């Protein structure tokens, strides 16, 4: 499973560009795709989404009317065409795969994003922490809060916990507030209620340092928390 | 869709795509010609195979149709436990060797091979599942049988018989004997062909019989009958 | 002018026949539609055409009680000025749509029988929908001009909702009627005849003519042709002669007979609904199997 | 034939020497099991529509 | 000769077995349960209808979570359904379209199928590529596969038409054990709740109890007059039910080693395709060739209710683990959920 991004570079304001994401090692046509950008030193920010079969397309309010998302399935590639770029669009962009059926885990793989630099109602997720000085071998508890109720009428609480190590793309840890992703150690656990959520790490192994993000998937304008940093 | 969440909507869309694929596959497979091969012992199966353990499938295209051919000669289990799986085939091709009119089975005494082949035809033709399925009867080894009449008459098979000992009439007597076993002469009939070595008339006759079967199947579907 | 002394004939003959036709033909179409929706949900290509024909027959029969009351009282159409035009439009719209649906079914049968191997798009369930849409569009286009050519007025005695033949402004109804007939009846009649004579000829030849299926199919085809001809020729013919006779210096010694012939001719075009129900639904084996299946399910 | 018969005889001998239980005790045990779980059978005793997963 | 002595000894052993079984029958099940209250009338209606199969549905199986199920049709399709929302989760195309059996792994990671190709195919559902692919292909039977059941992620038990049953290690694809002794095509099998024994029903009008690890036949039960098509194990694990072609169902007890109850009616003359038990074991559901399913009081042997919504032969049925619904498939290419 690999996603490789091409494009980026210096762009003058008002210009245009086309970012590409080439997929290999999995059934590309069966996965919905997302473009997610992160500012130089900010948190993650959802940008766009295209469904499997190109039947449904969603954009963020900041890029609506300016960006276009498309996919070529025979060539196994995903395109993001950007026009009228402003100076606030400088960020690193990732293409993310996600499949939706009963019991699936969306957002389970992130490509190594590409950097772009430009020359000079909505659920609010609060992560009211910035740095937690920690020592190895002791439990930690990260907390996230939402301005709405993420619990649906079908009993599913749509909250996702991601971890970003320094110099790496974010990886999925917890989906739907309780389900541990494949390949994740048993130390990480998720719990909470309709509004307040907690991620617990039992015993650190001096590798879990990084930034933890909480994201909601109840409604398609997707919101990420500010992020919590774990340093030793 | 008023209360469905984002993931529920995505799952519904995936199910819709699956349904579309299933419909396409079904409509592609509906216009196909499926034939079931049957016979007693070794009476010609590879020779009948013309590319123009378990169950053996053969796929071939003649002009623009897709022909599937199922051979179940290797299945040694009880026939009544799976014979309903083939209820709906376009045609049943029954192969019979004309050379078995004088040679009997050595495994079991007094068990003539032609008599042992008529019982299988009687079972298959008058079946609860094949009441309407078309049956194509092939009579192979016509030439080799033709020269055998000079020594052993047809009385070896049917003692209650009297007629000219030539191919042109002894073969027709067997033609009638196999055809009278049908007890549903109306709304069902048998297309019988004498196999030839020209290698081309067999597929032409099979095509004609299949075309006539499909015409009568279309008559029922479009309310004319 | 000329006296309408044949109003007793309209008084006690048209309402009785129309009411009988409506009474026995409404529940039949409803039952057929319900059976198609429930017990035959796979909806093969021919089932779509049959459902469309049943729906247009129900729409046709819906407009019967209005004329039933119009003729039962003799006169005094009290449903309004727009309602008369709408009803007279709907009657002809449904009639010609049924004609076109029969023609489309005959073409489909010809394609599926004469060429059982060299036509595969017909069996697709997406061709029938397109054909039905085109039939509806043609019917709407052909019947829309008649709405503004229908005369509706009161003679300070009764409000007479008149039809095309008895309507005023001749020399405009005549040419529109001629074009409408020659386009939407004369051509489909020839198409149906050519498609069914070939079917009969290929059924009487070929291979295995002794089958019970072929004889039944040929007899049913003859019955279909006879029903179509009998139900649809006299109506149009007598319409043409009536329209022409109203535009001449002929006397009323035979004008009343012409008008009465037209009046008698219309209920045959009504009765073709019964013909369709008998010869297109009941005779089919699939419908009998479906009704037997639901009856057995109710029993058990 | 010799082995065909000897193996059958040995199998019958193995099957014969078993410990059996009176039929009354078997019926009593089946009845007791059916009674002890009577309230945990949704099909036998239908549940209210509030807690039925297959409501429409 | 020695064969005469051996057959005489076999007849003596059969007589001894018959005497031992006869001496144990002092009271019947009906007499013991004569004064218990009846269940009344069982009324159940269809809640869901699953459409998408274009041919006869031959087998189905429920998941452990009682929400997902699998079904196989003879159009080369294995469809996985989410019954709550009717949505389709997976559709697997089979290499051979003559499928006749289904199995769902208790963990939910694997499915198994097989039929007229004398091969059991095992498909892996959880992959990193997002598609269901063939994980294993067990071969070695010389007859059509009629039933298969998982024991865990690495052990399966199959029965087929060569009068033998097999226990397969999936990882190496080898026949770990072979169970022999039936004189006719083996048509059904059923595992014990603790997964240490299993019962098998064949066409020789007899059922056999097998120990999984030892591979030896413990008991043989007779009484039917035709081929046995279905077999189901009682929730307690000390009895089982059998359905055959003579239009009767029968109940057998392991410890009593004989027959207990017979379920038959004068108006039923068709064969029985499937049998299943309710959660408490008081109701027995049997599908018939006359397009119906019948519910029987397992204790009083009385007819309780009928399920009639199928236009063709009912071929398979199954009750969920929590007993909240029953799924029924049929040759009319539809599945229905009832409760
Ligand atoms: C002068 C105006 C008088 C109008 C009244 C006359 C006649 C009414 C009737 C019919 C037009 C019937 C049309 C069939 C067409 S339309 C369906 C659709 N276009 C599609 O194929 O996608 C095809 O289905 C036949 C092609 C055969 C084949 O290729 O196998
Ligand atoms: C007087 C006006 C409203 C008449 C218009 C007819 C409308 C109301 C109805 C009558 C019968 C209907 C059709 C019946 C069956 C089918 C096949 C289905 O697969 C697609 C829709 C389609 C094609 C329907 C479209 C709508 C339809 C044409």
């Amino acid at each position: 499973v690999q996603l490789v991004e091409s494009g980026g570079g210096l762009v003058q304001p008002g210009g245009s560009r086309k970012l590409s994401c080439s997929a290999s090692g999995f059934a590309f046509s069966s996965f919905g795709m997302h473009w997610v950008r992160q500012a130089p030193e900010k948190g993650l920010e959802w940008v766009a989404y295209i469904s499997s079969g190109s039947g449904t397309i969603y954009y963020a309010d900041t890029v609506k009317g300016r960006f276009t998302i498309s996919r070529d399935d025979p060539k196994n590639t995903l395109f993001l065409q950007m026009t009228s770029l402003r100076s606030e669009d400088t960020a690193m962009y990732y293409c993310v795969r996600s499949i939706y059926y009963y019991g699936s885990s969306p957002f389970d793989f992130w490509g190594q994003g590409t950097t772009l630099t430009v020359s000079s109602s909505d659920i609010v997720m609060t992560q009211a922490t910035s740095s937690v000085p920690v020592t190895p071998g002791e439990s930690v508890s990260i907390s996230c809060r939402s301005s709405k109720s993420l619990l649906h009428s079908n009993g599913n609480t749509y909250l996702y916990w991601f971890l970003q190590r320094p110099g790496q793309s974010p990886q999925l840890l917890i989906y739907r507030m309780s389900n541990l992703a494949s390949g994740v150690p048993d130390r990480f656990s998720g719990s909470g209620s309709g509004t307040a959520f907690t991620l617990t790490i039992s015993r650190l192994e001096a590798e879990d340092v990084g930034v933890y993000y909480c994201m909601q998937h109840l409604e398609y304008p997707l919101t990420f928390g500010a992020g919590t940093k774990l340093e030793l | 869709g008023c209360t469905l969440s984002a993931e529920d909507k995505a799952a519904v869309e995936r199910s819709k795509m699956i349904d579309r694929n299933l419909r396409e596959d079904g409509e592609k497979a509906a216009r196909e010609v499926k034939l079931l091969l049957l016979g007693a012992g070794e009476s010609g199966k590879s020779t009948i195979v013309k590319q123009m353990t378990g169950i053996v499938e053969t796929h071939f295209t003649f002009k623009d149709l897709h022909f599937k051919m199922f051979d179940v000669g290797a299945q040694r289990s009880e026939r009544k436990k799976w014979i309903h799986c083939f209820e709906g085939v376009t045609a049943i091709i029954f192969c019979v060797a004309l050379s078995d009119y004088d040679l009997v089975l050595a495994e079991d005494e007094e068990m003539n091979r032609m008599h042992e082949s008529m019982k299988l035809f009687d079972s298959i033709c008058n079946n609860k599942w094949f009441t309407d399925t078309s049956i194509i009867l092939f009579l192979n080894k016509k030439d080799l049988f033709e020269e055998k009449i000079k020594k052993s008459p047809l009385t070896i098979c049917y003692p209650e018989y009297a007629g000219s000992n030539t191919y042109e009439e002894a073969a027709a007597y067997i033609q009638c004997q196999f055809e009278d076993l049908n007890k549903r002469k109306d709304t069902k009939e048998i297309y019988t062909h004498f196999t030839c070595s020209t290698d081309t008339e067999n597929i032409r006759f099979v095509f004609a019989a299949v075309k006539d079967t499909i015409l009568q199947l279309n008559l029922k579907e479009y309310n004319l009958v | 002018n000329c006296t309408d002394e044949n109003i007793p004939l309209k008084m006690h003959y048209l309402p009785v026949i129309y009411g009988i036709i409506f009474l026995v033909g409404f529940p039949g179409n409803a039952v057929v539609i319900s059976t198609y929706i429930f017990k035959m949900r796979p909806w093969k290509s021919s089932t779509i055409i049959m459902l469309n024909l049943a729906c247009t027959d129900l729409l046709y029969l819906t407009s019967l009680p209005f004329l039933i009351h119009y003729y039962a009282s003799g006169e005094n159409w009290i449903f309004g000025d727009f309602m008369c035009k709408f009803i007279r439009f709907s009657f002809h719209f449904n009639l010609y749509s049924s004609i076109l649906f029969l023609t489309c079914f005959s073409i489909f049968r010809y394609c599926v029988i004469i060429h059982p191997m060299s036509c595969f798009s017909i069996h697709k369930t997406r061709c029938a929908v397109v054909a039905c849409a085109v039939v509806w569009i043609i019917s709407l286009v052909a019947v829309i001009p008649m709405t503004f050519l229908i005369t509706s007025t009161n003679r300070t005695n009764r409000s007479a909702c008149l039809d095309l033949t008895s309507s005023d402004e001749l020399n405009t109804i005549k040419w529109y009627n001629l074009i409408l007939t020659a386009t939407t009846f004369c051509l489909p009649l020839v198409i149906v005849t050519l498609c069914y004579t070939t079917i009969i000829h290929t059924l009487t030849h070929g291979l295995q003519t002794d089958s019970c299926l072929k004889q039944k199919a040929r007899r049913l085809t003859i019955l279909l042709l006879l029903a179509f001809y009998v139900c649809f020729l006299p109506f149009h013919i007598l319409r043409v002669i009536r329209i022409e006779s109203r535009l001449l210096s002929i006397s009323c010694s035979i004008e009343n007979q012409i008008h009465e012939a037209y009046i008698v001719s219309r209920p045959l075009a009504a009765l073709n609904t019964f013909g369709n129900l008998l010869l297109y639904v009941v005779v089919s084996d699939n419908f009998q199997q479906a009704v037997c299946s639901t009856v057995r399910c109710k029993v058990s | 034939s010799i082995a065909q018969a000897r193996k059958l005889v040995e199998q019958l001998k193995m099957e014969a020497n078993i410990d059996r239980i009176k039929v009354s005790k078997a019926a009593a045990d089946l009845m007791a099991y059916c009674e002890a779980h009577a309230k945990e059978d949704p099909l036998l005793t239908p549940v209210p529509a509030s807690e039925n997963p297959f409501r429409e | 000769s020695e064969l005469d002595q051996l057959r005489q000894e076999a007849e003596q052993l059969k007589n001894q077995i018959r005497d031992a079984r006869k001496a144990c029958a002092d009271a019947t099940l009906s007499q013991i349960t004569n004064n218990i209250d009846p269940v009344g009338r069982i009324q159940m209606r269809t809640r869901r209808t699953l459409r998408g199969h274009l041919a006869k549905i031959y087998a189905m199986h429920w998941g452990t979570d009682s929400r997902l199920l699998v079904s196989a049709s003879q159009d080369g399709k294995l469809i996985i359904w989410d019954s709550y929302t009717t949505n389709k989760v997976h559709a697997i195309p089979l290499r051979s379209s003559w499928v006749m059996t289904c199995a769902y792994a208790p963990s939910g990671n694997y499915v198994a199928c097989g039929g007229l190709d004398n091969i059991c195919s095992i498909y892996n559902l959880k992959t990193r590529e997002g598609n269901v692919r063939v994980s294993r292909e067990l071969a070695g039977h010389t007859g059509y596969l009629s039933c298969c059941r998982f024991l865990d992620d690495n052990q399966i038990v199959t029965s087929s038409g060569d009068t033998t049953c097999a226990l397969w290690d999936i990882e190496t694809g080898q026949q770990t054990t072979t169970f022999t002794g039936h004189t006719g095509d083996v048509m059904s099998l059923s595992l014990a709740p603790d997964t240490r024994l299993f019962v098998s029903g064949a066409c020789d009008a007899s059922a056999k109890l097998w120990d999984v690890r030892e591979g030896m036949c413990r008991q043989t039960f007779t009484g039917h007059e035709s081929d046995i098509n279905a077999i189901c194990f009682f929730p307690n694990g000390n009895a089982f039910a059998t359905g055959s072609d003579d239009a009767t169902c029968r109940l057998f007890d392991l410890r009593a080693d004989q027959e207990l109850m017979t379920y038959s009616h004068d108006n039923i003359i068709c064969g029985i395709t499937s049998v299943s038990f309710s959660k408490s074991g008081r109701l027995l559901l049997a599908g018939y060739d006359d397009f119906n399913c019948n519910v029987w009081d397992a204790l009083k042997a009385d007819r309780a209710g009928v399920l009639a919504g199928h236009d063709n032969r009912v071929s398979c049925l199954g009750v969920t683990d929590d007993g909240m619904a029953v799924a029924t498939g049929s040759w009319d290419s539809f599945l229905k959920i009832w409760n």
